RNA sequence: CUUUAAUGUUUGAUGUUCUAACGUUGACCCGUAAUCCGGGUUGCGGACAGUGUCUGGUGGGUAGUUUGACUGGGGCGGUCUCCUCCUAAAGAGUAACGGAGGAGCACGAAGGUUGGCUAAUCCUGGUCGGACAUCAGGAGGUUAGUGCAAUGGCAUAAGCCAGCUUGACUGCGAGCGUGACGGCGCGAGCAGGUGCGAAAGCAGGUCAUAGUGAUCCGGUGGUUCUGAAUGGAAGGGCCAUC
RNA sequence: UGAACUCGCUGUGAAGAUGCAGUGUACCCGCGGCAAGACGGAAAGACCCCGUGAACCUUUACUAUAGCUUGACACUGAACA
RNA sequence: GUUUAUUAAAAACACAGCACUGUGCAAACACGAAAGUGGACGUAUACGGUGUGACGCCUGCCCGGUGCCGGGAGGUUAAU
RNA sequence: UUUUGUAUAAUGGGUCAGCGACUUAUAUUCUGUAGCAAGGUUAACCGAAUAGGGGAGCCGAAGGGAAACCGAGUCUUAACU
């Protein structure tokens, strides 16, 4: 058997969900690729990961020309 | 393995230094990067040098 | 007779005014030029032991 | 061999001469203590004379309020 | 300085001779009407031999021990850490000696930034030149490319060239994610001092995810932090690192 | 030798029933026989596995060490070449 | 002939004989911290060790490996 | 008793009577309870002695820092909104 090998699991995808309240640096979205892209009020860290940059309340949208998820918050 | 690691040391100053890694088969000559001295404060020409 | 202190312990371990333990990061010995930087300034200063492994230690060294 | 002698405990001796020797005379401290020092802590009436003994700066400003001066 | 002669001067492995230590399980005499032992005479070895302390080699002769787990009973075989997909039941997590694959690094340009470009694959034409090298256009449009597996990504390009550079920077770090913990990860902003751009701004390594091992022990640099009577030192410690 | 007022069957149930369910049969009690069953008695299974259990044995497993052997110093000296 | 007293009597062990090998006598070897004993009051036609196993016919090739023996210039190397 | 599970045909017990298994000392933390309270408490020991002396000491009343050192702060840092 050439087989029976897996990495640890990661615990990727959303932490925040839409209407729910963050702090400033409090991670909304953990994933690998751009999946979700940063809008107003929010970073993209180097593991592209999608971060608060104010207080507020999220807001997951649909956006620009080739159709992406954008996140965004709103105080 | 192969690719070696080094000691750049600052000139001007104390002896405060960086470890980086180095390929030496590939690259013969030595590294002269400007990096910044804390000790001194100040960003100084750090020249390579062996462990 | 007396209740030994585990030394090892003692050592590695420095009682708090509220109680707690500080102790010195891990990972911070050798095979250093690998590791990033915001490692090793993170690793540097002292940390609190975690609630879940404080019985250990309480136990090891009893006397402060 | 250092001790932190606090204040609430500082006149209970001979009037307002506490060096080193007279206060552990009074078992503030313990014996094998060469250096000690006063800090803040509470309450002074009486003026003392400190000397020959480290003391710290919130403490120098109520020694001097209550009257007693350092060295 | 090289190269060597004579003399004094200082020592060194050898060989021959000697006798006086030592040996004598050689002969004789006495303790003694005793093959022991001691003593005396005398031969034969002889500074050897042997014995002690240190010391290298050899040493199952004799000891103390060790010789893993998972496992569709155990053995044999295979696996044991890390990464990607599925299994995994549309948050996370999730087993099997379930199904398929990878890693134990690479790079001072493959990092940083500023300005400009856009692929695969066909078709037709064209010297040597052919199905395929280079050139021209047209169709197609991202079926490419991404330092290395797979996944998720990427045109504002994270893809591809060119110039100046070293942010692959020191001290931090609100607040989160993730682990039983050890730990692991993301991180806006602040202080110093940089580079890049005309400036807004960007840069705390690389599109992201693998490339790694805790402690003790000891080494190598820097710091009057300690430093046993005092002054230093050795040794510790702290920081950097193997 | 737990206590017994100690039947057969098919089925069920810790998965092969004197004891449970359903059914069939059987007056109470010996004596001589037989040995299918009571997973009969005897021996905390010897086989197999397990224990970071034990012993002995082996070896180019690790570590030592008796012995054997090498040298330096000692007991140990004098001449020369 | 001997053997598992108490489940094995044999093809097992021994055996005469054969070979190798060690041993020059204070022998080798063995028991013993040593002294000292056996070997042996024996002396290489003797003694110990190993293997083979009357007798008859024989016992081929390999010295790379492992051991053993010999050689001693060179390399390496402890204590001092 | 052991077990996912036992009327089990798994373990143990023929019966009775007697004996037979979470203790003790010293440290330590926690809860209760009593004393006294910025104080609490003595050990050995002396003692017309389970009184009373004896506070040597311990613990607490301030921490932070590896440590010098500073101290309602201090460590980190060249310095901290
Ligand atoms: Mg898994
Ligand atoms: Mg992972
Ligand atoms: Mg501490
Ligand atoms: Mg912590
Ligand atoms: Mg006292
Ligand atoms: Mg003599
Ligand atoms: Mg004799
Ligand atoms: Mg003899
Ligand atoms: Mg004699
Ligand atoms: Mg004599
Ligand atoms: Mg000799
Ligand atoms: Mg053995
Ligand atoms: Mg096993
Ligand atoms: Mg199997
Ligand atoms: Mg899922
Ligand atoms: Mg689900
Ligand atoms: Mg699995
Ligand atoms: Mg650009
Ligand atoms: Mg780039
Ligand atoms: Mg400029
Ligand atoms: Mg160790
Ligand atoms: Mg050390
Ligand atoms: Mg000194
Ligand atoms: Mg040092
Ligand atoms: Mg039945
Ligand atoms: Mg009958
Ligand atoms: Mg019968
Ligand atoms: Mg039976
Ligand atoms: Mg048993
Ligand atoms: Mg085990
Ligand atoms: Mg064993
Ligand atoms: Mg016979
Ligand atoms: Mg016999
Ligand atoms: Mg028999
Ligand atoms: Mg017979
Ligand atoms: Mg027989
Ligand atoms: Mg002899
Ligand atoms: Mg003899
Ligand atoms: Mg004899
Ligand atoms: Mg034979
Ligand atoms: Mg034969
Ligand atoms: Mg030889
Ligand atoms: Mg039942
Ligand atoms: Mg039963
Ligand atoms: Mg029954
Ligand atoms: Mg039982
Ligand atoms: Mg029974
Ligand atoms: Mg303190």
């Amino acid at each position: 058997t050439r087989n029976g090998r897996d990495s640890e699991a990661k615990r990727l995808g959303v932490k925040r969900f839409g209407g729910e309240s963050v702090l400033a640096g409090s991670i909304i979205v953990r994933q690998r690729g751009t999946k979700f892209h940063a809008g107003a009020n929010v970073g993209c860290g180097r593991d592209h990961t999608l971060f608060a940059k104010a207080d507020g309340k999220v807001k997951f949208e649909v956006k620009g020309p080739k159709n992406r998820k954008f996140i965004s918050i709103e105080a | 393995g192969i690719r070696e690691k080094i000691k750049l040391v600052s000139s001007a100053g104390t002896g405060h230094f960086y470890t980086t890694t180095k390929n030496k088969r590939t690259k013969p000559e030595k590294l002269e990067l400007k990096k910044f001295d804390p000790v001194v404060r100040q960003h100084v020409i750090y020249k390579e040098a062996k462990i | 007779p007396k209740i030994k202190t585990v030394r090892g312990a003692a050592k590695r371990f420095k009682k708090t005014g509220k109680g707690g333990f500080k102790h010195k990061h891990a990972n911070l010995r050798h095979i250093l030029t690998k590791k990033a930087t915001k490692r090793k300034r993170h690793l540097r200063p002292k940390a609190m032991v975690s609630k879940g492994d404080l019985g250990l230690v309480i136990a090891c060294l009893p006397y402060a | 061999i250092t001790a932190e002698i606090r204040l609430s405990d500082l006149a209970k001796v001979e009037g307002g001469v506490v060096d080193l020797n007279t206060l552990k005379a009074a078992n503030i401290i313990g014996i094998q203590i060469e250096f000690a020092k006063v800090i803040l802590a509470g309450e002074v009436t009486t003026p003392v004379t400190v000397r020959g003994l480290r003391v710290t700066k919130g403490a120098r400003a109520a020694i001097e309020a209550a009257g007693g001066k350092i060295e």
